[PDB]
């Protein structure tokens, strides 16, 4: 096996801890769908960033809530580049896989999807 | 062909517009372009002095220029206008079709 | 072999950089040990977070102090969302292992043992 | 001897470095200068409009332009490109000899 | 194969997104060139963090421009320690390499080479 | 005429006023402009690299193109100038005339 | 005669004094043409508003570049929603015809066509 | 026929967009009522006003919800004088009456009450 | 009979309600002179503006001392463009004559006269 | 000989290195042309002031471009009256000569003119 | 003759442009008697500085009211260490003169006795 | 005799006022000591400034420390050009000496050998 990136995104349209953790759970089991994992063992990391203007929650929380207790939680801060589309969460995560990397499938909803590199 | 780029030196925002507006309105120019910014250091009457100053360039075509001329010196604030063209050797073909439609 | 990540996190009273230096030989050391790992040679990289009031030192360059000077290390600065515990060091490393996801030890040090996903 | 400085108008930087980085990467030019923060004044269709754009200044030569052309027609967002050749009528020697070694 | 991190740092002028995104490129292609990778399929992830000062663009962008773009690309920003090298760019990234620890090569550039680890 | 505008590509702005202050001083120059806030990319050795620069837009003539050279290699911090001439095909007389009474 | 409201937008993408300016003439321009106004003796005023992003200039000055010397102008700062287009020159202008209302043609140039009133 | 202006006010309770809106929406028609406007066709312009407190909604949005499509609406931020009412919105409408001055109804509501001018 | 605006503009010297109000006044009164206007029942109404270093008092009390209780009286702030001149009260009147707009004359005191378009 | 003070200012239009290196130039050579100052040897000293307004150059770095190598140069940050002029370069230096208080020169360019003691 | 720099401070209770310019007034000339000084021929310079507290007026002008017109005079604003006297004018005067170091005098004014030299 | 400016530069680590005042001295007996100046009956005074960032202390107070009570003594804060050195204390002598220009000796100690003029 070896390492793949997985990259997702989400929006939403306030601060507020439950919007948060929503959407991080919307996002993060999509992308797992997408991917087929029906495991966490699989996952080597997840890395979560968000907008600036994203403060009331931790979206790493919220993949406790859909059970990722071992799988690793990084969380950091992005860069706040004006113009750039607001209340982003973004996710990265690392995947062990033998899937070729131009049939890992990346998720944006929302908003997101005008980011989405298409 | 006789397509030109004339540069044009100017002293602030208000006559940079002023006469690019114009020079297009008026079809002495297809386009005009806009960089602010400079510095200017020049020789006047016996020493060294600065100055702000933006540049234009303006593209539009060796037989518009004489009006170009003209036109220029009755806008720009100054009794000798920084007005120069260089010539171009070539380009697209189509843009440069383009610069003769609209000039003219 | 597959990559497992590595968890771990440890606070710091003051904002010195002796303690901040200090603070990630601990962590990162202890965390070696909790995983047996007995060279750097098997970590593909580290990276380090730190909340927003530890900024008088780089917890990177304590990592060159245990001798980790051939594995990339990058850090980033974390989300400061409101009632997180204050002045935290925490750390990911990815480990180039044919461990298990739960046979992975993390490590929580000092007022960190809180938010041990326990 | 040839050599040539080409102006072409760009609307952005991402278009600007990936212009820009191709000519370089691909040998149709040794010196690619950016110039940022242009106001463009132009004839569009019936009337006169402005836009942003920035500015890039390719240090080439003449027998590479047709190739240029091409690629920048490629690159560049445009049915029309903005590309025009101004010919260099002399410069330092070092310079020119060096323009020429990593063009083509 | 295994994983292993690829490092490198270039430092700009001033935060202009031209220089920002012609800058991402030269180090994203040195750093490529260094190791021998001629495709973009042996990477996992690539991770970009910034200093404070640099907000007009994001380097991640620049990656798409050198045609990465089915490498998951995420970035972050980085921690303010007063007296660190200003304008910075870092870039890790994750490649799927068999390649020993320590072949692999680490760039630096302009004014990053004063924080290379040698 | 012979007048013609010269491109010199400089590092900083110690450097483009120095060179800039000089020319005019010296009389090897009518008139400098300095264009601030460059992107430059460039082959260098074996490969495509970036630095900043500004740029010097000199309004000279040929005949004192070159003592230019020499002065501009003096001041200037590199192996290799970027200097490069681009002629005057036409400009506003009063300013030609100008440029030649203060230039040599 | 009586009064009739001709309003319109347009957008910039900097706080360039240059681009201010050449914005603001296109806009009163393009809204005069629609409306066939060979005069500036028809209006009775024109009032500029702009968003709080663009300080470098007054668009009242560009109206002066295109004559209208008799014709009153006043300026004012819009309110700073969150959310807005960034960057907006607004212009009402207080027209002295016949006009029905809704025969009047407004007129929204770059960006501002997404807050066209359709 | 001629134009006189027609004055009212409303104080909200909160800079909520739902309390924006329904407030303008309260203020439009009553004033609209007052002096007998059947129809927007007679409507010159509005322009409306407000505080420096209230940035969560343009009132100008409501103005479209009661069918204000065809009326040119514009609006700017009001001068913070200490001692002010706080949370006002403030209208001025253009009418294309033959009512004399005095003729024309101001309408005050809420707490504005207090800033009539009687 | 049509609508003509009136322009004028006035400075002070500092920002005291008792210099806003009297310069308000002299302004006021002297437009109104100036275009021969025997009474308020021919003004549809007027806007005033100030700079953003007025803040004291709003010139738009100034006018019911001088008993423009009928005129109805909105008030916006301006936009703060650097370099522009500091503490100016401008004021726009609406007039319902049949003046010609080249027959209107505008007013500019004390260190106004140098924005005065002539 | 004794000391005489030389003073001169000049302005600029915007905070740019060049122009505050090309300013500072231009009014240190009128200064000693002024005086018939054909050495630097004769200087005692040098010291620059500017407003707070110019922080992107040193004034003392342009002296060094036209040979003031050994002349000692230093410079601090004027105080910010409101109401002063803006962008403000001013050299005070301090000359060793036998010449009389009333016979040195002093020189006032651009808008530096209207603050010449006279 | 020689040069020796006089030395005087004062304070003032408030930033008022009276109060700044009449401290000026009497601590310039208390220097100039205590010195004996009865003509500004004798002064190479004079340079003011004055706490970050007091920014309503430019002692240097006060110079001008007792008829230093021809005296160089420079000023700079002084550094903000807590805890040091505030509201302080400081004056050094450069005196072309043959007076021994130990003979001149300084003059400490106000609350400006307790930072005197003694 | 004539006068000389003497200069010299220090930096210090952090901002203590035992770090400056012991700076402070260092410097000033270096360039007393590099220029033979075996008394202060010969300085006609000393101006210090300093960076922005040093606040706790006025080095002018080591001065006394050294026994210079009778040499007047100025001080200013700097001009905070980004990029320049922290943490830099700088000193200007004016010395009544009958030296050349060009055999006053200047000082630059710890990290202000790189700002010297060589």
């Amino acid at each position: 096996g070896s390492v793949r990136g997985i990259r997702g995104a989400i929006t939403v349209e306030e601060d507020t801890p439950a919007a948060i953790l929503a959407a991080t759970i919307e996002l993060l089991l999509k992308m797992l769908e997408a991917n087929g994992i029906q495991s966490y063992e699989e996952l080597a990391a997840v890395i979560f960033t968000v907008t600036e203007d994203l403060t009331s929650a931790f979206p790493a929380e919220a993949a406790r809530l859909i059970g990722m207790h071992r799988v690793p939680l990084l969380s950091a801060r992005e860069v706040p580049v004006p113009g750039s589309l607001p209340r982003v969460i973004r996710v990265l995560a690392l995947w062990n896989t033998d899937t070729p990397q131009d049939r890992v499938r990346h998720v944006y909803l929302n908003e997101a999807v005008r980011l989405r590199p298409d | 062909g006789g397509e030109e780029v004339v540069l044009i030196t100017v002293p602030s925002a208000l006559v940079a517009v002023k006469i690019a507006h114009a020079l297009v309105e008026e079809r002495l120019a297809a386009c005009v372009n806009i960089v602010p910014g400079l510095t200017s250091i020049y020789r006047e009457e016996g020493s060294v002095v600065s100055d702000h100053e933006l540049l234009l360039l303006v593209k539009t075509t060796t037989d518009a220029f004489p009006k170009l001329k003209e036109r220029v010196k009755e806008l720009h604030p100054y009794e000798v206008p920084e007005i120069v063209a260089l010539p171009i050797a070539e380009g697209n073909r189509e843009y440069l079709d383009w610069l003769r439609e609209n000039t003219g």
